């Protein structure tokens, strides 16, 4: 009953990062291939991305660091000496052949998906996108251009409201940043705080001047278990959308929050990772869903087929299909996951204290 | 930061690989696709099937007419 | 105390002191009320019942069972330094007198000086002696002394086959001997049909084997080289493991050696010295650099603590690993944030050591408290005194004390019992050491003689002798 | 050093002090032996012991020294001597105002100085203006500073009723000239007291010269209160609002970096709210400390306010950043009690802890006791130790020499507003509705003696 666009570029999963780098853009591909496999492709309206120009990318950017971005190649880098140091590229940032080349094809899905704003469909599937870490100024994280940014510039274009929901682990500084003063974009993250990686989302934190109980940041504790997890953003989402009425919601699934992750704290499995896409398929919205921070690949992959199921509204078997790359999947060779029994820190008198704040900021918002 | 800057200034030419085929059968497509994978990918047929704007027989009667997977497949080997 | 205007309980916190300090002053510089002689090897001595009974219950019941009281087994000196301790509290105990002073103390139920002895027995036990302490032990019925004398004696049972105590034992001792430890590299097969010249040595007799106990990490394709002290006063390698990454923290946990770094930090890498394919641990659930990781045997885990963040802002972040569940937790924070300060276990209470404590003024001054945190209660406290030095340094725990090396030549010898330090001078760049086997092993940070044996008794120190022209990192 | 733990060192028992101890405290009163003495008090027989009697107390040291038979003393109570004697032996008595003066007399006489400060603290706490010339002479005879200065204080402030006590008439002219150094308030008429005398020209000269000493800040502003007669007298508005406030002798500080007085002065170096103010005269400073930083954080910071140059100076953090405690002045160690306390990194939680700050060193520590209950208190100093009340009705005495809390029951009638005046402890309620009651704290007996709001009451 609804439109569901999958955008994918078959020649995306080439860009490695390098050896020892967790960042694996092929994990995308690897989600694709099962996608083929499962069967639930035929069903999906599958695009190619376009690579967005220079011009239409620097929307958001600036236009040195953009030149800068097009500049930089790995044979080039003795003469770039001095703009690597201020721009945060070189050792957060690794460089790597064809890197815009990259950015490019991760922007152009997330940009298409947006696009088609025009009324033409219901759902867009974009595992190629999800980075929420670059900044304006200079590149952060493993991030280099934030197409989630110019996704939702392209839908505030028609839409007037847009809904930033993210479920990565980290932050997402980036998202928040560039949105933080104007009250046109409401972002609400869920990720962990805590001597972290970003160490910017806080509780005592909102959006400066006119972005005043937009920026709804909410912190946890590692561990956390799916149950108050599914508990805990219900009733939020829920009060969200009934205060906020977004036109539009971009959805950012990232790949963190599973159990077993190489750079993640949580403890949680498919189905209590992709709860939040049943909660929010069921405001009849149209919704954005993109990729993000992933490092297991082989739970990447699943999750993000299982979050793509779930789009299409169909049910698929645990059995993982004979795909090419069923080598390296798990002795079980099944798609759920079983959570790891980890110490859960979030004790519900905190989730309880938390939610009730929230809940007392969001009766602030204008109606 | 505040990042005046930083913050977002606030105020489709894709190609179509595969589309789904409301009149094609499930079990007609999937008999396709066996097919032409043990005769001539998955997504290869899908493609010719989409050209041939949405003709199985005419997809089977065409059916026989550094550097960018390779480093990916030794790490697959090695495993 | 129902109101303190009216009538209520009056107590005085320094009385106890008070009339400490009225005992000394009195019974000792101005002999009076002097009730009792005492008389031993022809040498009398003036005596007050009420103190004596006081500190010993065993003059108590001599007392209430008398013109002289003769004694035999005691000697002069060892009873007027028995004499002091008793009325002041303090004494010297010297090595020399160390058995005498300890049996008299077994013998008058004088614990604070019979536990100290013991410790003092436990801590100065070599392989010279290692039997006679271990009957001293058994005699007296002492667990610690008796454990650490068995330990030294399967520890070196390989020389201890010949000599000629070993054949003149009780079967007892032997089968306690044989019970556990004793390293197939040992031949243990041997001393027990030695030991005839014989069914229950034969059926209990556990060999542990020898495995590596130093592990160098150095060269920054970063190499992970391994000792094995053998023979006499020699060091050998019978590893050149290297993980090809950026390790930036490391510990050794039982014959494992576990290690962190590469790219972005947080994975782990564990290496069992068995194979060159390590394995793959859970990665570090912080964003942490220069944390000291510490492990604990008695609970079997591994404590990372302290460490900057990446905002440039000190974290006193406390979290274990668990070797079986393969999960880290958090625990307990601690009472100060430090970073790259020196963590030594000792009987499940980790020390934290100097480090670089954060300064009023937005920075980062070199630090010298010391922190201890209770394994067992999961609770840290801060010592009231502090270190000589201050900044970065390697401890080590040998024994029951702990050895700090810091910038310059200067070795302390902290206990954290007595809270009382020992100066040592190095001989004549940043020192690290290591225990190895019974001994203190020291490496310089960077050599192009190399690796100095010391022992804490008489201070000497000997030049002892793969090469690694960065030494990053030591673990023992 | 220069000794080798594995070679040469020395071992200090730290529990030794401990050990002989309790061995004198259980070989001699519950089982009696090696006694070698016998002491004779109004036929009483006790066997004490010479060795503990001369250790602390060089009285029988220099006696049994210098000349073994029974010894009769000449004027001790037989209850004075067994309490005495269990001071001397346990360390623990409990004293009585029964018998107080003679205790005191006793341990003068005797070498007891921690008895004997103790008494004396006693005895300053219990002063009352129909025995204040007594406990004057008494100090007076003996070696006893304090005491002498509490009576000194307690005579001056009280001098009116003094004119004709039959003690006074028969006062000694060098106990008066004493007296009438200090500044005793002319609305006591201290002329006719010192007219009165026995019925001289420098004693006249040596008569120095009352001030507001309650202030009430209410209405949500007004600032009103003046103790007089027997058993409460009084309008300035400001019309501003205040965060903290401060008496620094009839000088009414209130505090955002806003100062007034209605003068203004030197601004706050930092903005914080719910601060604890305490006016410490031992150094002749106002001190802040605690309270809430703009960024809804608690603070740690400690900031000086000299009266005579308006420079507010830095000093040491607190080790725990308190907000909306209680600060209590007592010999110019300043103790903070209870607040809001961080909890779950991102909240607050009702939190009792004393933080006692030593500013003669510039010291700060945590006592490892709790106050009975937790939560937003309000102490007020009265005599050497600090009474608190809070919601509940259940005030609480807490004296910080010794390690004792004392509860006492409080009229049901809203958080309470305790005061500490020169003659009595002042009690009021936040709602007016109760009224201003006065409280003996002997007796534990309040009887009771317009702003509709009462925020801050300062004594
Ligand atoms: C979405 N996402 N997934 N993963 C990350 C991410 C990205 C980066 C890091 C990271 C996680 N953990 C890290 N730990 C450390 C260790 C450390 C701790 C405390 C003080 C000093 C060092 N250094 C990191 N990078 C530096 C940044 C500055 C540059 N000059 C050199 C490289 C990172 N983001
Ligand atoms: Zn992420």
């Amino acid at each position: 009953k609804k439109k569901v666009c999958y955008y994918y570029d078959g020649d995306i999963g080439n860009y490695y990062y390098g050896q020892g780098h967790p960042m694996k853009p092929h994990r995308i591909r690897m989600t694709h291939n099962l996608l083929l496999n499962y069967g639930l492709y035929r069903k999906m309206e599958i695009y190619r991305p376009h690579k967005a120009t220079a011009e239409e990318m620097t929307k958001y950017h600036s236009d040195e660091y953009i030149k800068f971005l097009r500049s930089i190649r790995p044979d080039n880098m003795s003469e770039y000496s001095k703009q690597m140091q201020r721009f945060n590229v070189g050792e957060d940032c690794p460089v790597f052949d064809g890197l815009f080349e990259f950015c490019q094809l991760s922007t152009g899905g997330s940009v298409a998906g947006a696009v088609k704003n025009r009324q033409q469909t219901d759902m867009a599937v974009n595992w190629a996108g999800g980075l929420h870490h670059a900044k304006k100024s200079e590149a952060s994280g493993f991030c280099y251009v934030n197409d989630i940014v110019l996704a939702i510039l392209e839908l505030l274009k028609y839409h007037q409201r847009v809904l930033y929901i993210d479920i990565d682990i980290h932050h997402g500084d980036g998202v928040e940043e560039a949105f933080y003063t104007t009250d046109r974009v409401m972002t609400v993250s869920f990720h962990k705080y805590g001597e972290y990686f970003p160490g910017t989302g806080d509780l005592r934190d909102i959006g400066a001047g006119k972005g005043k109980y937009y920026a709804v940041n909410f912190p946890m504790r590692d561990g956390i278990d799916d149950e108050s997890y599914g508990q805990i953003f219900k009733p939020i989402i829920s009060k969200v959308m009934e205060m906020y009425q977004p036109s539009a919601v971009v959805l950012q699934c990232g790949a963190d929050s599973l159990s077993g992750d190489r750079l993640g704290c949580f403890n949680l499995t498919v189905k209590g990772h992709a709860k939040c896409v049943e909660v929010v398929k069921t405001f009849n919205l149209p919704l954005l869903m993109l990729g993000g921070g992933g490092y297991t690949i082989r739970n990447v992959a699943r999750c993000w087929t299982y979050e793509t199921a779930v789009a299409l509204d169909c049910e698929i078997p645990n059995e993982l299909p004979y795909n090419d790359y069923f080598e390296y999947f798990g002795p079980d060779f099944k798609l759920h996951i079983s959570p790891s029994n980890m110490t859960n820190q979030n004790t519900p008198e905190y989730m309880e204290k938390i939610k009730q704040r929230l809940f007392e900021n969001l009766r602030m918002l204008p109606h | 930061r505040v990042g005046p800057q930083y913050q977002a200034v606030v105020p489709n030419l894709g190609m179509l690989v595969w589309s789904p085929n409301q009149n094609l059968s499930e079990a007609k497509l999937d008999e396709y696709i066996a097919i032409a994978k043990e005769k001539h990918n998955m997504e290869q047929a899908l493609g010719m099937l989409f050209w041939h704007k949405h003709n199985i027989e005419k997809s089977l009667a065409d059916l026989p007419n550094s550097i960018a997977k390779f480093y990916y497949s030794w790490k697959k080997t090695r495993t | 105390d129902e109101n303190y205007f009216v009538n209520y309980t009056f107590k005085d916190r320094s009385h106890s002191g008070r009339v400490a300090q009225g005992i000394m002053k009195l019974c000792l510089e101005e002999e009076l009320f002097a009730d009792v002689t005492i008389s031993v090897e022809g040498r009398e001595f003036q005596l007050h019942r009420l103190v004596l009974s006081a500190q010993s219950c065993f003059f108590r019941s001599m007392f209430t069972s008398n013109r002289v009281i003769v004694l035999q087994d005691v000697s002069e000196s060892v009873f007027q330094l028995l004499v002091d301790y008793i009325y002041h509290g303090t004494v010297k105990l010297r090595a020399e007198e160390l058995q005498e002073i300890y049996e008299v103390s077994d013998m008058y139920q004088l614990t604070s000086l019979f536990e100290e002895c013991s410790r003092f027995l436990a801590r100065t036990v070599q392989v010279g002696n290692c039997l006679q302490v271990m009957w001293l032990a058994d005699r007296h019925s002492d667990p610690e002394l008796y454990t650490a004398a068995k330990h030294c004696a399967k520890t070196h049972l390989a020389q201890l086959q010949n000599t000629e105590e070993f054949l003149h034992l009780p079967h007892r001792l032997l089968t306690d001997i044989i019970s556990d430890g004793v390293p197939c590299s040992q031949n243990p097969t041997e001393a027990i049909e030695a030991w005839i010249n014989a069914e229950s040595l034969r059926t209990s007799l556990k060999e542990i084997g020898e495995n590596v106990h130093i592990y160098l990490i150095g060269k920054e394709h970063s190499l992970a080289v391994s000792l094995h002290c053998a023979e006499d006063d020699s060091i050998s390698v019978s590893g050149q493991n290297s993980l090809c990454h950026q390790i930036t923290a490391a510990c050794k946990h039982g014959g494992d050696l576990y290690v962190v770094g590469g790219s972005i930090p947080r994975r782990m890498w564990k290496c069992n010295n068995a194979t060159v394919d390590w394995e793959w641990c859970a990665p570090l659930p912080r964003d942490r650099l220069q944390h000291t990781l510490v492990s604990v045997p008695g609970k079997d885990a591994i404590y990372s603590l302290g460490g900057k963040t990446l905002q440039d802002t000190l974290s006193n972040a406390v979290i274990y690993y668990r070797v079986g569940d393969n999960v880290w937790t958090e625990t307990t924070q601690l009472e100060v944030a430090v970073s790259g300060a020196a963590g030594a276990n000792l009987n499940g209470i980790i020390y934290l050591l100097g480090g670089e404590e954060n300064d009023l003024d937005f920075f980062t001054k070199p630090s010298r408290l010391i922190q201890c945190f209770d394994t067992e209660t999961d609770k840290c406290h801060v010592k009231p005194y502090v270190l000589p030095f201050a900044g970065r340094m390697h401890a080590a725990v040998h024994k029951d004390l702990v050895f700090i090396v810091a910038e310059g030549d200067s070795l302390v010898c902290y206990n954290p019992l007595l809270d009382s330090f020992t100066r040592l001078c190095l001989p004549e760049s940043l020192w690290k050491i290591a225990s190895c086997n019974g001994s203190i092993y020291v490496f310089r940070d960077r050599y192009k003689a190399n690796t100095y044996k010391l022992d804490p008794a008489t201070s000497a120190v000997t030049v002892t002798r793969v090469l690694l022209t960065n030494l990053q990192f030591v673990l023992a």
